This record gives structure tokens, C-alpha cells and sequence, in this order.
């Protein structure tokens, strides 16, 4: 018999503790492998897909139609679009990037945020994105707005414009769920010049805008998502 | 002077040319492959009728219209009627196979739209009764017809609202699955090539379908003034690498 | 490594940031191709993101109850919670089921940890104390009948015995019938045209069955069964957009009707902040 | 040290470590390269 | 090691003992400098005031409360103590805060002691067997309403079980976003005209949630949490004066009005001895 | 199973002992030390800068 | 004194587990085996020997 | 391990699916003595069926 | 390690991966090929 | 032996045995040499 002493904890159950446990069924042989396409390894390799964003969300129930962004034809100096980057809530918080970001409680990194023109093939536009990093106000007219980080788009062939928030922080980490100290920044968009369409054409055309994360990512302490909850066990 | 922008893809005694592609998707980067042996379990030596189930078979055509909400066909199900494939299918116990999946549709340099072009393994649909009501059989065989996202809900049937992929997730993710878009100032067709994915080496053809391709209008289809108010969307699908075992009597399914 | 490398002013012919997505592709870009950048490290390995990471912490996946009590005139112990059971399944409590579903097919081993509370709630001496006795009844074995039948023998059939207070711990290999569970199924059972459709013909795997040891005390005691599920050893394919509408069914996709707008409106415009 | 016979019953696995988004990001036939054309 | 060397006469142009102390330094003056000395060994390290020694016993930091009753209409679980939270935080209680305010920047990892104990103030037939279920809600995982919401399942959240009576103990690696936390903060979380001032909106990491998981008997049980934290691993930056007068709060500096003199008077004269 | 014995003192709390214990973040990367002036590492250190004394207490 | 934690599922008695105890009788000396014919090592073995269907089975 | 070899057609005057059970032996026949197999492996070891495993526990 | 001194203190023994079903299947004592007729 | 994985689970961590009070006590810019004048 040799002599031990338990220490404070003993008998209790952490659910994040990993160890050994007895098998119930002993010698039992489960089913070969095959190989399926596919396999994930790490939420950060699906993070980096790119899904779109409800960025029209000023309907009154949800519709495709929040995922398209009008443009005018004929405006000027006016504005596109505009958001805050609280990337777990708002726009973002229903996107891939937004329900898996809000698994875990600190995120860092930069973040890319693309548009995808969708007008006749023979219309024209240029449009400026700018990202306006912590510590002023959403842009209110593109001269505040282009003082910042910003991508002049020219509408051509390639259709689409991919834009990057490049990470600009004091702090190493934010938060998921908005915080101030914690904040990113704003992103919007204006014309540069103006959309133009062809004759014969009319109305508005739209812009579908992506997220995904770059490379760059961290996520860290994870933690329960506020996007799930339940009354009463189900049943089948 | 190769463009990713023309293509041709030959298969079996049929050929596709397009003018206008937008290069090609391979789902989760694999090529459809025939069933090792070190992943076989049936001992049957399977039957692999090559170039005369592995040519394009092209399903009736849609109507886009400024109305229109999306479609979805099933596979191997929208092919249950196609020439010897379908015939396989219904004689043998256990079949599998890849596709190359080609969706056309083309306007003008005066029209605007988008359509998304999604491949989604294992797409198990809802009921819009809610509870746990099933989705019989029949509405989930719909055949080449497929099924009509902007039609009724009908009982016993699938939930047809789009914002929710017919199953309690939203459109704007169905981006992580294999997928390409159909802009008509960009593109006039999408070519996804179909590995079989199943946690199976070999199933039945006719109790599992191992795939539903959706199409869906995103961006509304905008004619030019005065233009017919709608375009056409034909949906031509290969088998590839199809293999069929446990050969018999011949299937008898609902309806 | 490198989390940025230093990049200056640019006047080139190779755009890396115009792109087609109509392609399906997310083209790798970087803050490098479109800012001038300085160098800094990563610091950071992904390492808690790993899926194994992900899945493997315990979550409850059911809450059961079963009583001690005098059986004497009990016609149907089940029904009295003489013993309980549970039909097994993972997809019961949505917690877990919705970090699940984020894949198609899952493969792994099942670590379960079962914590038995009592409660007394009309007038007791004192607190007796119980041993449960869980048991698993795969498809085929007879199902038990009383809370005493010769089931409970379970000669062949693994069976725990541990305290009501205390904890249970052991830990299953993966039992599915295919090589990996699948999240979801869109197939039948055979070509019937009113069979169930789902997975809920797939995952099908016996189910798990409580009682106490314990004859009745003068009182009556409570005895309510959590069940921890910590997934070790895991493996998925296939990532799938993630749950968005509530849930209503063990096993079927379906959502409520006149459930409620999911995306949060705007307080004000698209041009708003 | 695995006190226990059968591998179902040793603890959590370790990092994969494996890590490559190409099969969901970059899952075209023909390669795309940064800073070419996206369609020639 | 020598304490003191062994010095004799001197009698120099060299005065090690005249200085000016306007400079900032304090010069390493010696007993050897301006007396004549024998040598001494020092027979001692300095182990014990290392930094790692002085904040690495567990001092308490919490004590909270929460009953176990019949929450039949309890309009409001939180408010009954069904269930109890604690936005966490170590400058609550006073003892173990003056000693990591002698510094500003401090770095570590915690480990937690929770003892739990049991009180019956009013007639009870017995003492009941409890498990106590803390668990860690941080900031953005949806908190609990109920004692027993879905919350509770706890999917993604580490959450530790133990019973009344026993002792729960686990660590948690430093969680602080920054390169170390500050005790201290001169500075507000943005430049708003009204926004509060200090490490209050720094030292933002959620909140330690705690709950019974029996169901009630027929008599209450009050349980009342205590958690003691312990540093390990330490690393801390610039000294700082020690505290002087009382705390007020949590977070700010503030001391109160009409505070009594701290420094001792004189019974007597400057002359006094 | 290996035979044991448990001592006088078993599941006692000694706010002193220094023991190991699970981690309830399994995997989690803290943020990167950066260099800051001033780390103290001994009470000692600090006790060797000399601070004014309140001598004239009368008041 | 060696320092130790008990973790979950210390006590519990699961009918399939397979370690070591005391034998009650320390010393003895079972009977000898003789050889017997017939031995059985798996259920395996003995499936493949064939037996009779009742395959008439209306009466 | 195989579990089945690869076999195919076959026209011989060896039949080995033609047996005498009177002799009180059970023929240790095959898939691939009668139709046509592919090979398959057998991934398994019949470690459950041990009489140890069959009466532990 | 054992613990024990005894051998029946011992866990569970380990499988035979013995296996031999020929003296329950095959019997006969003049041996029979298959292939070769039954009875010649 | 560390029992656990993290690095945050092991026990305290061991003495400094750093020590050098000259940050905090002799933080002038030119050096001062005890037994020199303070200011020349
Ligand atoms: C997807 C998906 C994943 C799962 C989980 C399947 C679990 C496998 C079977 O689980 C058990 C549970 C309990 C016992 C048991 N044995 C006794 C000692 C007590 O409980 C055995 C197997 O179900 N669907
Ligand atoms: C300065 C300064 C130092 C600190 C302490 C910060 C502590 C980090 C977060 O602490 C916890 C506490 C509890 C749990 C917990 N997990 C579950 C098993 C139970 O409790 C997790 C993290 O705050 N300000």
C-alpha cells in the first residue's frame, strides 16, 4: 500500500478536462474508414470562405433582398452604404465569419470585405470603399471619408473589388461582442464618380458584398454562442 | 490565346462548348474516382457501363422571370429517366457515381442578374408543417422536373421559402458549399464536377439522394426596354465514373 | 511567422485585388496588396479552433428523472418513473446539436459523464442513500418491463452501478454502422411512399436505461439523471452554413412557422452606422 | 501512459495541425494566380 | 555571500557618505562606509520576497450566496439567489488588492479554490446533498435567467461540478487581452464627454455564474460560495506607492471624505523618543 | 488497480501549498509579452530606493 | 505521501471494466489441466459449422 | 486480410458448391466459388467473439 | 504491473487469436478437397 | 512531472533569483561613483 493525500478539486467534474476513462465496450471493432472529400481540420480553414452579407438589412422581415445593395445612376459625390465593423453583431452577425466568430470571445486579424458588381455589361462606375480605423466618426461625405483607408473600384471586366481592413489597433485582441475600448472602426462606400447605364437600360442595378477573414485570423477563449437557445427538450 | 472563358468538355458521345465560362469548380478539389478496393465491402464485382451512362443528359428547361424564387433538382434523381443510366438505377441494388453538372443560361450586354449555382452534399429538407412532420418520398423525387421554389407548399411536401435553403439556414451561407455565380454581364454558364461524397462506399440510388443542385436567382433578372421579360435556364448533368452492383429484379418505388 | 510582411507604394500591372467571384473562389488576399505594411508575427498557432478542441469539452445532452418508491400496485413502472429510459441520441438539447451540424458526417468517440442529484421535496427523516444502476439496452436486447426484471441482470450488456451524488464516467468507441454518423440524411429507410425521412432512420442505436438498486424507504426520493457527451478522438467532412431558425425535432431539419425575422433591422438607413 | 486497453479510452487528440482552406477557398480546375487576370 | 566586510580606520579625500539627493538615485551607501566592521556572511537568498512568493497564496476574493428552494413562482430566479453571478473581478475585497496595486502592470495565471458550505437556519429534518454547478459566462455568451435554461447546458463553456462541502480547483491561463492587465488605467474607453474613468472599463472578462443542481426538498438550504484565487507564473512592472487610505470601489482610486490622518502623532515633541 | 492509502490531511485547502491543476481553457494562446520598463522581481529591489519619512508627526 | 485528485467516476462499478484485485485465497493450487478435445477459442469458430433451419415452420 | 478475392467467370468440371452433407462436414465454400467477386478486405479480427471477451464480464 | 501475487488476480487474458474451426467443421477422417466429388 | 497538458496547470513558478534595484535606484544618466563628489 502506498501512502497519497487528495488534494482540493478531488472528485470534481470540469467539462474541459481530457483524461483516461474505462471502455464500456471492450474489444469492439468499429467500421473501416473510407474517404470522403471534404474533411475540416480547423474552423480557421472555413473562415476564410467568403459569404454574403445582409448589408441591405433595412427590410421588415428577412428577404433576399437584403443581401443587394442599390446604386443610382446619374448620383455624385453621394453615399453607397454604411456599417460599423462590430464584426458579432448588426450586419455581419448571421454571415459564416459573424456565427463563428461568435463561438469564440476574442478575435484579431485582418478582414476582407469584397463587392461583386451585377450591372448590364455595358454601364460604368467607380466607387471608393474606406475603412476608417477606431478613434473618429463614420465618415458623413467622402472628403472625410477618403482620408482614410479607401480603394478607388473602377467597374470593368473583372467584377470583382476585394478590400481589406487591414488590422489597426492598439490592443493585440477585441472583443466579439461590441465593446468600446475594443471598437474597429466604420466601413462606407461612395460614389467616385457616378454609375452610368447604356440606353434602353433603366433603374437600379446592385452591388453583393462578401466577408471572409484573412489569413492573418486569430480567435481565442471560447465560449457559447448567443445565436441558439431552447425551451424544452426536443423530441423525435 | 486559352481563355479561362471558352471550355469544352467532352464526355461519352456528347460535347459541350461554352464562349463565356467563368472557369470551373471541382468540389472540395477532388475529381470523381471509381470505388477502390481497400473502401469496397459488397464482394460484388461491380458493373461499369462507361460511355453509355457517362455522356450529358440535358433536363427540360426553366423560365426565369422577374418572379422567380429558385429551383432544386435532386441527383441522383433528375437522371431516373435518362436513357440506360436511369435503367442501371432502377435494376441494380447499390449503384454510385460523380457528375459534371453545367448549368446556361444567356441574355445581352443590355440585361443584368445573377443566379447562384450551389451543389449541397447531403441537402435533407424541412417540412413546412414544423414539428416533425416528414417530407414524403414523392416530394423529394420531383425527377427532372425538380422543384419549383416559387410553387405552393403542397401536404406532405418540402418548405419552398428561399431566405432559408429549405432547411433552417440562411442563403447568404450557402457560399461554404461548392458553388458559382451566373452573372450575365460576366458569365452565361457554371460547371461544377461532382466527386461522390457519402459515408458509405456504394448506397442505393433510389432511397438516398447524395446531392441537390440549386439554382436561385439573386440579383433580379433586369431585361433591357421593351425586352421579353424573361430568359430561359437549361440544366445539362453527366454522370462520371458511374459504377452499379447487386444486379436483379428491378426496383419498385412510390408513385 | 510572418502575420505581415513590409510592403511600400505599388504602380504595377498586376492587380491582385480585382478578382471574378463568379469563379467560386476566395482569392487569398492580404492588408499587403492594397496598404503599404510593416512586418509583425502571428504569435498565435489556431490551436483552440482545432475541431478536436471544438468538440471535445462536455456538454449535457439530456435530463432525466426516475423515483424510488413503493412498486406495491404499480402497474407499469415505466410509466411511474420506476426507471426511465432514453431512446439515445445527441441532437435532443441544441447547444451542442448546432456546433455539430456544422459538418455533414462527424466520427468519433463518445466519453460520458452522468452526475445523479436527489431531491426530497415533501417531508423526509432524511436523505437514504441510492445506488443507480444505468444500463445500455441496444436494438435487440429485450427492453426491461419492471424495475426489477431479469433484464437488469444484464449478463452480457455493460452496465455502471455508482451513487446518486456522485458521478459516472466510461467511454464508448465510435458505434456507427457506417465509417463516420451522418449530421444529416436526405434518404428513407427503402422506397416506402409514407416512410419517416431523416436521419432518424439512420441514427438509430439503442437507448440507455436508469433505475435505482435501492428498495423504498418510507419516503419518497427524486433521482434526476444529467448525461455529459465529450466528443474524443474527432473527425468531420463537409462544412455546412449553420443553423439560422430554431429547432422543433430530434432529426428532422424543420423550423417553426411564423418564426421571426433572423437578420436584425436596421435603426435607420443603409448609410447608417 | 495509457492505463486502459482499447484506444477509445485515451484522451483527447492533439492538433491536427493540419490546416489547408484551399479544397474550400480555391476549389477551381484551372489555377487562379494573385495579380493575374481573374478571366483572360 | 558577505553581509559586511571587514573595514577599518579611514581617514580620505574620499567620502562616500556626503551625497545629493537631488539627483534621483540613492547611492548604495554601507554600515563598512562610515563605521569600522568584522566581516558577517549573509546565511540567507531572498527567496521569500520574490515576486512570485508574495502573490502566490491563495487570498479570498468572492463570497456569495444562493439557495436551494422551490422556485414555483419565483417571478425572478436572479433575485431569489436561485442562482448567483459575479462579474469577476479581483480589487473587491481589500486584503489581497493593496498588494497587487504595488505595482501597475501585473501578469499571471489564476488558479481558483471555490469552497462551498451549507446553512439550514430554520428547522430542517436533515442536511441535504448538493452539487454546486459555477460556470464561466463571458462577456457575449448569453447569460442565464433561469436556474435551470439552456444556459446551463454549458455546450462551449468550461463549467466545473463539485458538492457543498467540497472544494473545486482548476487554473485558468492569463485571459487578459493586453500584454499584461493594469492595475491601474489613466484613461477612458473612448473620448466621450460622460464615459467612466479607470481600469472598470479595462478589466472587462465576464462573469462566474453559480447554481445548485438539485431540485428543492421540502426544507431551504443556504449555500455560500467562497473563491480564493492564487497567481502563478508572475511577472510585474513598475512600483507604485502603497495604498494609503481606504477603498471605496471597485476600480477607482477614490478615497472617502473626512478619511482620518494616516500618519501616527507624535505623544510628544519632534524631540520625543 | 494499484493499492493505496490515504493521509491525515487529505482533502484539506492550505491557501499555501503549491500543487498542479487542470486547465479550464484547454488550448488557449495568451497575448505575446511585449517589453515593458520596469519588471520588479524581489520586494527586496524595491526596499533599497529611499523615500521620505514623516519625522515632524506633531501636527 | 504522494499528492493526488480522484477524477469523476472513482467508485463506480461498471460491469465490463477489467482489472486487478486480491484473491481471497492467497497460496492455492488449482487441479492441473488434463487435455480435453474440443477446445473453442471464438464464437467465430463455431458459426461455420452448419445446423439445420426449421424452414417449414407452419405447423 | 482479404475477404473475398477477385473471381470471375468459370466453366470447369470442378464444382465446388456440390458437396454430401451426410459426411457430417460443413465445405468451406465461398462468394467466389459461385458468382464473381472483386477483392474486398476484411478490416476485422473477430476480437469480441474471444471466449474470454464472451464470458468476462 | 501486477500488483498482486497471485495469478488469478490478474485482468482478463488477452485473445487467443487461436481460431481453428476445422475440428468442428471438418471432422472426416479421410480428408475432402473442395472441388474434388464428394463421394468417389 | 507535469499531469497536464497547458502550460497555465503547472505549479508555481521558482525564484527570480533576478535582483538588480539599479532601474529603481540609480536611474541617473551619468554615472555616479560612491566616494567621487555628487556634483562636480
Ligand atoms: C451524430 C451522433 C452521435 C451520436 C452518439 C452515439 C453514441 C454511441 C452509443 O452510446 C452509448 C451510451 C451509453 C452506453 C453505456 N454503457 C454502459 C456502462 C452505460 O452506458 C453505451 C453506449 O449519435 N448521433
Ligand atoms: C488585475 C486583474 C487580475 C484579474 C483576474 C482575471 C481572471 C481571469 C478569468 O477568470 C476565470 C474565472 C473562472 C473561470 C471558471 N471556469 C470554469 C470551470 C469555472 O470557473 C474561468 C476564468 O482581474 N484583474
Amino acid at each position: 500500500g502506498l501512502p497519497t493525500t487528495t488534494l482540493p478539486g478531488s472528485g470534481q467534474f470540469l467539462t474541459t478536462d481530457d483524461r483516461q476513462s474505462p471502455s464500456a465496450l471492450p474489444n469492439y471493432e468499429p467500421t473501416p474508414r473510407i474517404h470522403i472529400p471534404g474533411k475540416v481540420h480547423n474552423l480557421l480553414e472555413i473562415i476564410q470562405v467568403d459569404t454574403l452579407i445582409p448589408m441591405n438589412n433595412t427590410h421588415t422581415k428577412d428577404e433576399v433582398n437584403s443581401y443587394l445593395i442599390p446604386l443610382n445612376a446619374n448620383r455624385q459625390n453621394e453615399q453607397v452604404f454604411g456599417t460599423n465593423l462590430f464584426i458579432g453583431d448588426g450586419v455581419f452577425k448571421t454571415t459564416l465569419l459573424g456565427e463563428i466568430v461568435q463561438y469564440y470571445t476574442h478575435w484579431s486579424g485582418s478582414l476582407r470585405f469584397s463587392l461583386m458588381y451585377t450591372g448590364p455589361a455595358l454601364s460604368s462606375a467607380k466607387l471608393i470603399l474606406a475603412y476608417t480605423p477606431p478613434g473618429a466618426r463614420g465618415p458623413q461625405d467622402r472628403r472625410e471619408a477618403m482620408l482614410g483607408t479607401h480603394v478607388v473600384w473602377d467597374i470593368g471586366l473583372q467584377s470583382t473589388i476585394v478590400m481589406t481592413i487591414p488590422w489597426t489597433s492598439g490592443v493585440q485582441f477585441r472583443y466579439t461582442d461590441p465593446d468600446t475600448y475594443t471598437s474597429a472602426g466604420f466601413l462606407s462606400c461612395w460614389y467616385q464618380t457616378s454609375l452610368i447605364l447604356p440606353p434602353e437600360t433603366t433603374g437600379q442595378v446592385y452591388l453583393l458584398s462578401f466577408i471572409s477573414a484573412c489569413p492573418d485570423f486569430k480567435l481565442r477563449l471560447m465560449k457559447d454562442t448567443q445565436t441558439i437557445s431552447q425551451t424544452v427538450a426536443l423530441t423525435e | 490565346g486559352y481563355s479561362d472563358r471558352v471550355q469544352q468538355i467532352t464526355l461519352g458521345n456528347s460535347t459541350i462548348t461554352t464562349q463565356e465560362a467563368a472557369n470551373a469548380v471541382v468540389c472540395y478539389a477532388e475529381w470523381p474516382e471509381y470505388l477502390p478496393d481497400v473502401d469496397a465491402s459488397d464482394v460484388n464485382k461491380t458493373s461499369k457501363p462507361d460511355t453509355s451512362v457517362c455522356r450529358f443528359y440535358t433536363l427540360d428547361s426553366k423560365t426565369w422571370t422577374t418572379g422567380s424564387k429558385g429551383w432544386c433538382w435532386k441527383l441522383p434523381d433528375a437522371l431516373k429517366d435518362m436513357g440506360v443510366f436511369g435503367q442501371n438505377m432502377f435494376f441494380h441494388s447499390l449503384g454510385r457515381s460523380g457528375y459534371t453538372v453545367h448549368v446556361q443560361c444567356n441574355a445581352t450586354k443590355f440585361h443584368s442578374g445573377c443566379l447562384l449555382v450551389v451543389v449541397i452534399p447531403e441537402h435533407q429538407l424541412a417540412s413546412h408543417e414544423g414539428g416533425n412532420v416528414s417530407v414524403k418520398y414523392t416530394f423529394t423525387h420531383p425527377g427532372e422536373r425538380g422543384i419549383d421554389l416559387s410553387s405552393a407548399n403542397e401536404v406532405g411536401g418540402p418548405v419552398k421559402d428561399v431566405l432559408y435553403n429549405m432547411n433552417g439556414t440562411l442563403l447568404g451561407n450557402l457560399l461554404i458549399f461548392p458553388h458559382q455565380f451566373i452573372n450575365l454581364r460576366t458569365n452565361n454558364t457554371a460547371t461544377i464536377v461532382i466527386p461522390y461524397i457519402n459515408s458509405v462506399p456504394i448506397d442505393s440510388m433510389t432511397r438516398h439522394n447524395n446531392v441537390s443542385l440549386m439554382v436561385i436567382p439573386i440579383a433580379p433578372l433586369t431585361v433591357p426596354t421593351g425586352a421579353t421579360p424573361s430568359l430561359p435556364i437549361t440544366v445539362t448533368i453527366a454522370p462520371m465514373c458511374t459504377e452499379f452492383s447487386g444486379i436483379r429484379s428491378k426496383s419498385i418505388v412510390p408513385q | 511567422t510572418v502575420a505581415s510582411i513590409s510592403s511600400g507604394p505599388k504602380h504595377t500591372q498586376k492587380v491582385p485585388i480585382l478578382t471574378a467571384n463568379e469563379t467560386g473562389a476566395t482569392m487569398p488576399v492580404l492588408p499587403s496588396d492594397s496598404i503599404e505594411t510593416r512586418t509583425t508575427y502571428m504569435h498565435f498557432n489556431g490551436s483552440e479552433t482545432d475541431v478536436e478542441c471544438f468538440l471535445g469539452r462536455a456538454a449535457c445532452v439530456h435530463v432525466t428523472e426516475i423515483q424510488n418508491k413503493d412498486a406495491t400496485g404499480i402497474d407499469n413502472h415505466r410509466e411511474a418513473k420506476l426507471f426511465n429510459d432514453w431512446k439515445i441520441n445527441l441532437s435532443s438539447l441544441v447547444q451542442l446539436r448546432k456546433k455539430l451540424e456544422l459538418f455533414t458526417y462527424v466520427r468519433f468517440d463518445s466519453e460520458y459523464t452522468i452526475l445523479a442529484t436527489a431531491s426530497q421535496p415533501d417531508s423526509a427523516n432524511y436523505s437514504s442513500n441510492l445506488v443507480v444502476q444505468a444500463m445500455y439496452v441496444p436494438p435487440g436486447a429485450p427492453n426491461p418491463k419492471e424495475w426489477d426484471d431479469y433484464t437488469w441482470q444484464s449478463a452480457s450488456n455493460p452496465s455502471v452501478f455508482f451513487k446518486v451524488g456522485d458521478t459516472s464516467r466510461f467511454s464508448v468507441p465510435y458505434v456507427g454502422l457506417a465509417s463516420a454518423y451522418n449530421c444529416f440524411y436526405d434518404g428513407y429507410s427503402h422506397d416506402d411512399a409514407e416512410t419517416q425521412y431523416g436521419i432518424t432512420v439512420l441514427n438509430h442505436m439503442g437507448s440507455m436505461a436508469f433505475r435505482i438498486v435501492n428498495e423504498h424507504d418510507e419516503h419518497k426520493t427524486l433521482v434526476k439523471i444529467r448525461v455529459y457527451h465529450r466528443a474524443k478522438h474527432v473527425e468531420a467532412w463537409i462544412p455546412r452554413a449553420p443553423r439560422a431558425l430554431p429547432y422543433t425535432s430530434i432529426g428532422r431539419t424543420n423550423y417553426p412557422k411564423n418564426t421571426e425575422p433572423v437578420i436584425k433591422k436596421r435603426k435607420g438607413d443603409i448609410k447608417s452606422y | 501512459i495509457n492505463y486502459y486497453k482499447d484506444a477509445a479510452s485515451t484522451s483527447s487528440a492533439g492538433q491536427s495541425l493540419s490546416m489547408d482552406p484551399s479544397k474550400f477557398t480555391e476549389p477551381v480546375k484551372d489555377l487562379m494566380l494573385k495579380g493575374a487576370p481573374a478571366l483572360n
